DNA sequence: CTGGAGAATCCCGGTGCCGAGGCCGCTCAATTGGTCGTAGACAGCTCTAGCACCGCTTAAACGCACGTACGCGCTGTCCCCCGCGTTTTAACCGCCAAGGGGATTACTCCCTAGTCTCCAGGCACGTGTCACATATATACATCCTGT
């Protein structure tokens, strides 16, 4: 009768290089990633993520360890990364995910120029009656860092979100600056 | 009372004999210290510190430098057969090891004539 | 933290091969060497944070990492002061 | 209130001046030789100490001194040593 | 040039000179990584830290000497991971 | 005197089979009774300054024992 | 790939030899009880680094492209170690004198060394300059332009 709930958020980040690779063929440079939604180390439950690429790589199936969860490689095409979470307890089934590896923008977000694809979904991992040492380092999870955790779901919007202040503040912090310093040394 | 002299200038050594014997009689090295043990000590120090300076100083002279430096040193310990012996666990700060020479490279290859 | 071990790139790993004379350097050299680089100084700062939380302090000063090195027969002159 | 720490970068300036009148010595360069200095006293004095401690004696002597640099010091680098310190042990019982 | 030019001049070069091959920066948040797994909000005096780089740097000397004697033991130029490997175990330290 | 080749072929091979070798050169036991000279002659050394310090003429065999120690092939079995 | 031998192990039970264990009897060394200066611990106080940034500059790390050179496998064949049987020899004895060579124990004794003073001079620290590095007037010095 004991459920824990872990929100996990699992996507990629990929860059463009502005031009195709000189012989190899790729395009853009992305890094599919595994993080949780809340400020908590994962490896305190997670042992292990694996993820398997296209079969095109040298090494297909990757692996992690720690909390952040993360390989960056290089690319030219769109495919599906299976995910695959293995836990600490052995009894624990792991956990199978399915994340289209996204890299070309759609042309609305390609007509702004925005050189960063994001694409990352909210994920949450059910532990229905879980054994008492898988309970026990689900509850026991420390804070992983002392700042806070954002995600880029889109980015398209969310970097509006952060412009509509920061080019705010330094706008203004320019006005007030040059209107009043010019006058000052006039005077 | 009688002029003081100092334990160093009887002996004739420069290192301080005082300065030994006192990091010994509080050093816990025994419970009580003879009164020759910091003497050969302090002789045995300023020897070894003599031959190392005086490599370093040749090995300065040979690069064409007044201030000795951890260059100098490193090459010094390195080159003689005993010091290296005695200092092989031994690592220097901003030291480095011996080099080897580049003039191999040409008589073996070097830039073309072509688009030279 | 952010992988900090890759703070050792290729090119530092192969001029610490040039000084140790080697003369070519394969593809996996870079990964051994990163791991043994990190398996030095963990025993290093593992010995020097031994010496200090003994100390009840909260640096580590260059003394605590003098005295680990001599323990590891590493013995380091330049910051015995 | 001034934390005052010791060094032998006085009698080592000495030396070298006294070995070597025209070069210098940088201070980092002094800095590993005081440090050389400090190992090498170690080393004689924990020798000294074992070695006197196996013949179950609570002494240090200039004996155990003398068979420590002859154990620590290699080949030709030790009978110098000896020779040193014998030497300036006979002329500083002289009261010279 | 090809495998036998840059190479041995970059030899020569990086012995002749006794500077830090290893970057101050990447390597100081390296040692602060390390150091956290023993002891949360510890502090390293710039000297330690130099220390550290310092006997790093010679250890990493060493080993690749060592290991370049292995790879020229088997009629190689190159030196490849079982030659660290095998310096490793001689030395002791994985035996 | 020239005793040292009293290590003869079958020993060096007994102690290289201890050691997992199963085929050994021709010219390893020349070398192998080099080293093992050198070994002896500074462990010696090491037991005779030992002994020379104590005032005695025997060299006991816990000289032996501290001269190794000092090599760090620490031996276990005879005091210490 | 089995047979078919054929040695090598290796179960497995047997049997005295002698080290392992135990018990006894003192000796000595750890405990007890109590006094007595330190050790260091802890409560402040100071101010030195340590950390944390931020900006500008650019070396440098880096990915890519592109041969060449070195690595690995293959092959041939040809020396030099292995396996094993014979002659050699050194390593065990045993012999036959008659006594010491040297660690080990012990007792005076006595120089040497701790302890504990008071001092004063010699070595950490503050300050005075001088060798090398830095940034800037300058007297021409090379294109550009009236002419």
């Amino acid at each position: 009768g004991v459920t824990i709930v872990k929100p996990i958020v699992y996507g990629n980040v990929a860059r463009y290089f502005g031009k195709k690779r000189e012989e190899d063929g790729h395009t853009h440079q992305w890094t599919v990633y595994v993080k949780p939604y809340r400020n908590e180390d994962m490896s305190a439950y997670v042992k292990k993520i694996q993820f398997k690429l296209h079969e095109s790589y040298g090494n297909p199936l990757r692996v992690v360890t720690k909390p952040p969860y993360e390989i960056t490689e290089t690319g030219w095409g769109e495919f599906e990364i299976i995910i695959k979470i293995f836990f600490i307890d052995p009894n624990e089934r792991p956990v199978t995910l399915y994340h289209l590896l996204k890299l070309f923008q759609s042309d609305t977000n390609a007509m702004l120029g925005k050189k960063t694809v994001v694409s990352e979904f909210y994920d949450e991992m059910i532990f229905q009656d879980p054994t008492a040492m898988m309970q026990q380092l689900l509850t026991t999870s420390r804070q992983l860092t002392l700042g806070a955790y954002k995600h880029e779901t889109e980015f398209a919007e969310l970097e509006v979100k952060t412009r509509e202040k920061l080019e705010a503040a330094k706008k203004k912090t320019s006005f007030e600056i040059a209107e009043l310093k010019e006058r000052l040394k006039a005077s | 009372r009688a002029k003081a002299k100092s334990r160093s200038s009887r002996a004739g050594l420069q290192f301080p004999v005082g300065r030994v014997h006192r990091l010994l009689r509080k050093g816990n090295y025994a419970e009580r210290v003879g009164a020759g043990a910091p003497v050969y000590l302090a002789a045995v120090l300023e020897y070894l510190t003599a031959e190392i300076l005086e490599l370093a100083g040749n090995a300065a002279r040979d690069n064409k430098k007044t201030r000795i430096i951890p260059r100098h040193l490193q090459l010094a310990i390195r080159n003689d057969e005993e010091l290296n012996k005695l200092l092989g666990r031994v690592t220097i700060a901003q030291g480095g090891v011996l080099p080897n020479i580049q003039a191999v490279l040409l008589p073996k290859k070097t830039e073309s004539h072509h688009k030279a | 933290l952010r992988d900090n071990i890759q703070g050792i790139t290729k090119p530092a790993i192969r001029r610490l091969a040039r000084r140790g004379g080697v003369k070519r350097i394969s593809g996996l050299i870079y990964e051994e060497t990163r791991g043994v680089l990190k398996v030095f100084l963990e025993n290093v700062i593992r010995d020097a944070v031994t010496y200090t939380e003994h100390a009840k302090r909260k640096t580590v000063t260059a003394m605590d990492v003098v005295y680990a090195l001599k323990r590891q027969g590493r013995t380091l002159y330049g910051f015995g002061g | 209130k001034r934390s005052r720490k010791e060094s032998y970068s006085v009698y080592v300036y000495k030396v070298l001046k006294q070995v070597h009148p025209d070069t210098g010595i940088s201070s980092k360069a002094m800095g590993i030789m005081n440090s050389f200095v400090n190992d090498i006293f170690e080393r004689i004095a924990g020798e000294a100490s074992r070695l006197a401690h196996y013949n179950k004696r609570s002494t240090i002597t200039s004996r155990e001194i003398q068979t420590a640099v002859r154990l620590l010091l290699p080949g030709e680098l030790a009978k110098h040593a000896v020779s040193e310190g014998t030497k300036a042990v006979t002329k500083y019982t002289s009261s010279k | 040039y090809r495998p036998g030019t840059v190479a041995l001049r970059e030899i020569r070069r990086y012995q002749k000179s006794t500077e830090l091959l290893i970057r101050k920066l990447p390597f100081q948040r390296l040692v602060r990584e390390i150091a956290q797994d023993f002891k949360t909000d510890l502090r390293f005096q710039s000297s330690a830290v130099m220390a550290l780089q310092e006997a790093c740097e010679a250890y990493l000397v060493g080993l690749f000497e060592d290991t370049n004697l292995c790879a020229i033991h088997a009629k190689r130029v190159t030196i490849m991971p079982k030659d660290i490997q095998l310096a490793r175990r001689i030395r002791g330290e994985r035996a």
